């Protein structure tokens, strides 16, 4: 019910814990 | 020099024969007795192609834009 | 299959099969290949030594007259190791049938 | 319509807000590095969120962010439906016409919008902001021919809503982001109650 | 449907109906036609030289029926009998003159007979 | 050692574990009709013009891109293959202009040397034929993208060998074009070499453009000297 | 089938619609026995769904208990991921945005539980961009529990605990098929791969993954929880369990519906609650599914239950679970013609069978709705539908033959009278 | 004409609307047909004798 305010979704608490990332490499 | 028709002597100029093999190729230039020069048959690489190798984890072949 | 496609028959495809079966059975000195054409005609390959006798066998007989020579022709073929191709052709006036005599050769 | 650019604005320009650059940090952290390489679906759509409709100079900018060739981005922005390249309005309205919405009496939620508004059908308003399109396949055809807006949706449509939602937004109101009448909770109505209780002894996982 | 002298028609107000598509020269059995095209300056392609011998012309009607754009037509006038072999070779700019001496003759013929072919 | 004995048309042949139906059937001397597959490129499956009816199966597969398992019966000429090749190649010959008087690949084009041999006999559309517009790329490559069977063969060239990533696939559904979205010219070395790749008369030569049809030329092989490798 | 039911009760696999839709404390159903479920190994859950043999609610069979255990390579050197769908692409589905409406806590209950079966690393769920308010509350529903230390990166009590990474498309295609979603999860244009390369659990994002549906994993907590000897509840021994329905088209209350296997549609559609059109002596021409099912008249389908083979006993079965009718006022040809018009505006464009075969039909299907000149084009239009089956890659080739192929069936005087009217009018 | 169009050319009002008609009008005039191999012979009654082709 708000068109903006995606930083509450995206990077608010999901930046503190990602987790972790390790995610491998794949450089390539 | 009246039209532009590419007129000519050289009465052979249009002769292709179709021989089945090399073994019976040179066996006709000798029986009538003129010189020759032989090319070679070329057949390509066998080769290694595999769809599904276009998607990699660490390799370099990875295509896009499709 | 449909219209505008030629209808065949198995009558002449069986008789001309069965007839020239024994032209290789009773002169196996000369005849070296016989094959049946799909459009109900006969070809018979003959070594060039049998140029006169297998005609002469045909020329008069009770079972195969073939008394009319329609067409003698000749085809040249490079890459065969024996160039030319002499092709005889005959007509059974009593029987309404055709057979061709294909004798290979060379120049000399 | 066409999908080509006859050089309106090659350099518009369109640069981002320093509040927006730190949100680009969070997206790259999600994807595994190396094959990360394209976060183009939130990154280009974040450029739509700042502007409203993104010109060709916005497409050249994100290529320098993600070190991709530019044609890798011109391609992707012209496939998906939601992105906008022509100029748009303040309120981009969507009348969800499909087969069951045709059966759910879209006929009066059809024109008589233009008799209510005064524009051409399927067309933007001549002035500024009302721009009318029609879309397919968003959720409920169990409702009426629902009307989505840029932040919500309006279930249970009717010509009275056409007399309201068009009317109240011209003054700038919020015409009920939800079902304006009927069941507020989308219930079976004759099967809605079903004796609300704890769900009959949790704990069968002994097994 | 008579066969005779050759012609090249053109559209209402002129376009030289030929487009040099090279079929009227590939099914002459006698190899009379001799076409050499070039991209003309406007962008549409046309001929430069067009040559029909009137001696190798065996008078088929294979040019008349191979043409897609319906241009080269065996026209219905047996008026001939020139006195030099240097003359019966035709150029392009004879045929148009010979094809615009009449088109009231030819277009009355083809309108009667295009319904069969 | 390390081969699968696979029976093509009821006749054995021995192929490596990991080849295609295309190459294996090209070993015993048969050419399935090819559009979206050139040897020196990658492989895509986006025209569906090789359709082999594999024996003892309900479905029909593409012989371009699939492995060959334990010994199948690759049944090329059947009554379900020949109902598919005839059905695929009526589709693309619909949305297509009526050239060959003036299109410059009038001698070799593979909507023409299939469509006598394989493919249909007559047309049923009977009106339509969408018409996109052309543009320019360079003064080497005349570009008429009306013709366009959309085989994506020129696009996989650029992402491959001639490493300028410039062309793309722009659109959805029937509405798509091929050429560059911005008006960028595409020019490098090997830039004019795409006009051999292009299997119909879309990409054609600019200086040669309207001179002669290719059944008249006299091919004599030769070697060119402007460079190191010859 | 048993006793022809398929009832509706309160002992269900859903929590509740009207109770509470926001964040909460996971009152009774959610997180009941949390760590004891995943305390055991994978084979305790591998094959455990065979007590139901849950076929899968994506739109096909191939049971979801089998795709997780079987067709699942153990490991070589590379990670694994989960891809949970949430896109609803079949028109008039509404099976999603009702699960996300009031019960969002249940989806992360079996996200970590379902991924233990594969042993995957991360979880990528995929929501349509157009559903933005409900997907906004989904990320809020993460922080209610996941942020509270219940899940990740070692919570609770196990070394296996991971995240959920939410993305959005825009207006995409990848609902109706996999292998276009794992392409559009990258950034490419979503023009899908071939479906058997090496299929979707061999070649994926960079390394093999799985593709499941919403209630393919939303039922997975409670199906592993309640289990039984209840998981075979209704229907025959072919299908087992209870599946979510929806009622659309013409009704007094088009509403959400919950039931079990093999209920007859004559008593199911009239119930909950009004059948406001002609229940009888009108047509009540029904469609079994969303878009992969053609028309049925008032014949034996009203006597036929909702088993998978019951509709396969008819001409076409369906797994979308969407019901739409048109009794009296609606024109029959007019409604389905705008469903063929739909496919022109979603289709990919790669294969020459689908592209330029649908538009062969959409140009001429709009002629039949008009009423025009001479028939016998119908059998030609029937043949073209008979000519897109194994030719296209994805199901949208197969999902475009079926509304044509069944309209040509079942219905003789459809346009034989309509084209007669224009033939009479021109006369 | 024989109908199957790999032998006969089509009508002039047919190679001028449809697409499949040029490809069998054009290419039936650059190259000819394709006829399978194998010899033949025939004879009709020409009004003085025969007329045979090998
Ligand atoms: C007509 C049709 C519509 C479909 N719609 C969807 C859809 O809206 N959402 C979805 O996830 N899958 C849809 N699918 C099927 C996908 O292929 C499916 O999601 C994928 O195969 C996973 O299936 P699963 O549930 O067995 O995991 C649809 C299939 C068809 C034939
Ligand atoms: S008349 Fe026809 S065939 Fe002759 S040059 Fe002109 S276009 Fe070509
Ligand atoms: S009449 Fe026949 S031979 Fe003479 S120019 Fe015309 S096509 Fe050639
Ligand atoms: S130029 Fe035309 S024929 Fe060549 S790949 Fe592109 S679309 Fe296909
Ligand atoms: S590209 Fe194909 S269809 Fe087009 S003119 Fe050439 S041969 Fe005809
Ligand atoms: S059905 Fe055809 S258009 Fe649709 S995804 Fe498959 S190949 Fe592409
Ligand atoms: S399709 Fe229009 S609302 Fe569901
Ligand atoms: S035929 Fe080229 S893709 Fe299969």
């Amino acid at each position: 019910y708000s068109t903006y305010t995606f930083l509450d979704l995206n990077l608010d608490l999901s930046k503190f814990r990602m987790p972790q990332p390790s995610s491998g490499r794949e450089s390539p | 020099p009246l039209m532009g028709w590419a007129s000519t002597a050289d009465p052979l100029s249009n002769l292709v024969l179709t021989f089945s093999t090399k073994e019976d190729a040179v066996a006709f230039a000798e029986k009538n007795g003129w010189s020759y020069d032989v090319e070679e048959r070329k057949v390509p690489k066998p080769k290694s192609k595999s769809y599904g190798a276009n998607f990699s984890w660490n390799k370099r072949t990875r295509v896009s834009t499709k | 299959t449909r219209p505008t496609v030629r209808p065949r028959n198995d009558v002449a495809h069986k008789q001309l099969s069965a007839f020239g079966e024994y032209v290789a059975e009773i002169l196996p000195k000369y005849v070296q290949q016989v094959q049946v054409s799909c459009f109900n005609e006969l070809e018979i390959c003959i070594h060039p030594d049998g140029v006169i006798p297998v005609l002469t066998f045909l020329r008069d007989h009770s079972n195969a007259q073939f008394k009319s020579l329609a067409d003698l022709t000749a085809v040249d073929i490079p890459t065969r190791q024996n160039r030319f191709e002499i092709v005889y052709n005959l007509l059974s006036l009593r029987f309404n049938s055709r057979i061709r005599v294909k004798t290979y050769t060379d120049e000399l | 319509v066409h999908r080509d650019t006859p050089e309106n604005n090659p350099e518009t320009p369109f640069d981002f807000t320093p509040e927006n650059y730190k949100r680009i940090e969070a997206i790259v952290k999600n994807y595994p590095e190396g094959h990360k390489a394209a976060a183009v679906l939130p990154v280009l759509d974040l450029a739509q969120r700042q502007n409203g409709w993104l010109p060709i100079s916005a497409m050249n900018k994100v290529a320098e962010i993600l070190q991709v060739p530019p044609m890798r981005v011109y391609e992707v922005a012209t496939f998906y439906t939601m992105y906008n390249r022509k100029p748009v309005g303040k309120y981009h309205i969507q009348v969800c016409t499909t087969t069951p919405c045709m059966l759910r009496n879209s006929d009066s939620i059809l024109e008589a919008i233009q008799k209510k508004l005064g524009i051409k059908v399927g067309e933007t308003t001549p002035d500024k902001l009302f721009t009318l399109i029609e879309v397919e396949c968003l959720g409920a055809c169990v409702n009426a021919p629902m009307v989505q807006i840029n932040d919500n949706y309006y279930e249970d449509l009717t010509p009275k809503d056409i007399e309201e939602i068009i009317d109240e937004l011209k003054a700038g109101k919020i015409p009920k982001p939800g079902p304006r009448s009927g069941r507020f909770s989308c219930e079976p109505a004759g099967g809605l109650t079903s004796l609300t209780e704890p769900p009959k002894g949790p704990g069968f996982g002994v097994q | 449907r008579f066969r005779g002298e050759h012609a090249l028609r053109r559209y209402p107000s002129g376009e030289e109906r030929c487009i040099a598509c090279k079929l009227c020269e590939a099914v002459c059995p006698a190899q009379a036609i001799t076409i050499e095209a070039e991209p003309r300056a406007d962008g549409s392609r046309r001929t430069t030289r067009y040559d029909i011998d009137m001696t190798k012309c065996i008078y088929c009607g294979f040019c008349q029926e191979a043409c897609p754009v319906d241009a080269i037509v065996e026209g219905p006038n047996f008026e001939f009998s020139t006195e030099t072999h240097e003359e019966l070779l035709y150029n392009k700019e004879k045929l148009l003159n010979n094809g615009d001496k009449w088109e009231a003759e030819i277009a009355a013929n083809i309108q009667a007979d295009y319904l069969y072919r | 050692s390390n081969l699968i004995e696979v029976f093509v048309d009821g006749q054995s042949v021995m192929v490596e574990p990991g080849t295609t139906v295309l190459q294996a059937c090209e070993k015993v001397g048969m050419q399935i009709p090819r559009f979206c597959y050139h040897e020196r490129l990658s492989v895509a499956g986006n025209c569906r013009m090789c359709l082999v009816e594999i024996e003892k199966a309900p479905k029909v597969v593409a012989a371009c891109a699939m492995p060959v398992m334990k010994g199948w019966n690759i049944l090329t000429n059947s009554e379900k293959t020949k109902k598919a090749r005839e059905g695929v190649m009526e589709f693309l010959l619909a949305n297509h202009p009526l050239d060959c008087p003036i299109c410059d690949q009038g001698g070799e084009c593979d909507l023409q040397d299939q469509s006598m041999m394989f493919g249909s006999d007559r047309s049923r559309f009977l009106e339509g034929k969408r018409a996109v517009e052309d543009k320019n790329i360079g003064p080497l490559v005349k570009t008429i993208m009306t013709r366009c069977i959309q085989c994506t063969r020129c696009i996989r060239f650029a992402s491959e060998i001639a490493g300028v990533d410039d062309l793309g696939t722009t659109g959805r559904g029937n509405d798509m074009q091929v050429g560059t979205y911005i008006e960028k010219m595409f020019m490098s070395e090997l830039s004019g070499n795409i006009i051999d790749i292009c299997p119909v008369g879309a990409l054609t030569s600019k200086p040669y453009a309207f001179t002669a049809r290719p059944w008249e030329t006299r091919k004599t092989e030769s070697i060119d000297v402007m460079d190191a490798v010859g | 089938f048993g006793s022809l039911k398929d009832e509706d009760r309160i002992f269900t696999n859903l929590y509740g619609r009207h109770d509470w839709r926001l964040k909460g404390a996971q009152s009774r159903g959610d997180w009941y026995k949390t760590k004891e479920i995943l305390l055991k190994g994978p084979d305790w859950i591998l094959g455990e769904v065979k007590t139901s043999g849950l076929r899968g609610r994506g739109g096909a069979g191939f049971p979801t208990g089998l795709k997780w255990s079987f067709m699942n390579k153990p490991s070589d050197g590379r990670p694994k991921y989960l891809v949970v769908n949430a896109d609803e692409g079949e028109p008039g589905t509404c099976k999603d945005r009702e699960i996300i409406r009031h019960d969002p806590h249940k989806l992360v209950e079996g996200c970590l539980v379902g991924g233990r079966a594969m042993g995957a690393r991360a979880a990528y769920i995929y929501i349509r961009g157009e559903f933005y308010n409900e997907a906004s509350n989904l990320q809020v529903a993460i922080r209610e529990a996941y942020e509270a230390g219940l899940i990740g990166k070692n919570a609770c009590g196990s070394g296996y605990d991971f995240d959920v990474f939410v993305v959005r498309g825009a207006g995409a295609y990848i609902c109706g098929e996999e292998t276009a979603l794992i392409e559009s999860i990258e950034g490419k244009q979503g023009k899908p791969r071939l479906k058997p390369p090496f299929p979707a659990d061999v070649g994926v994002f960079g390394c093999p993954t799985t593709v499941a549906n919403v209630e393919t994993v939303a039922v997975s907590p409670t199906i592993c929880r309640r289990g039984g000897a209840w998981f075979a509840s209704f229907g025959r021994e072919r299908n087992s369990g209870t599946k979510l329905f929806n009622i659309s088209g013409h009704v007094n209350n088009p509403c959400t519906v919950e039931e079990e296997m093999s209920v007859p549609l004559k008593e199911l559609i009239e119930k909950h609650a009004g059948g406001v059109t002609g229940g009888w002596d009108n047509l009540l021409a029904v469609i079994p599914g969303g878009s992969s099912t053609p028309l049925i008249p008032k014949s034996v389908c009203e006597t036929v239950l909702m088993d998978f083979d019951a509709l396969i006993q008819a001409q076409t079965g369906l797994g979308t679970a969407a019901v739409i009718v048109m009794d009296r006022s609606t024109d029959i040809v007019k409604a389905i013609a705008r469903l063929i018009e739909f496919y022109k505006h979603e289709s990919c464009g790669q294969c020459t069978p689908c592209r330029e075969g649908v538009d062969w039909m959409n140009k001429v299907m709009a002629r039949f709705v008009r009423g025009d000149a001479r028939p016998a084009e119908i059998d030609s239009l029937w043949e073209i539908s008979k000519q897109i089956e194994g030719h296209t890659i994805c199901a949208l080739g197969d999902g475009a033959a079926w509304p044509v192929q069944g309209l040509i069936r079942h219905f003789r005087p459809e346009l034989e009278e309509r084209m007669q009217q224009f033939a009479q009018q021109h006369q | 004409k024989v109908d199957d169009a790999k032998v006969s050319p089509p009508k002039r009002a047919e190679m001028k609307t449809s697409m499949e008609s040029l490809i069998h009008h054009f290419k039936l005039y650059t190259e000819g047909y394709q006829v399978p191999p194998g010899a033949t012979y025939t004879a009709i009654e020409a009004p003085k004798g025969e007329f045979g082709v090998y």
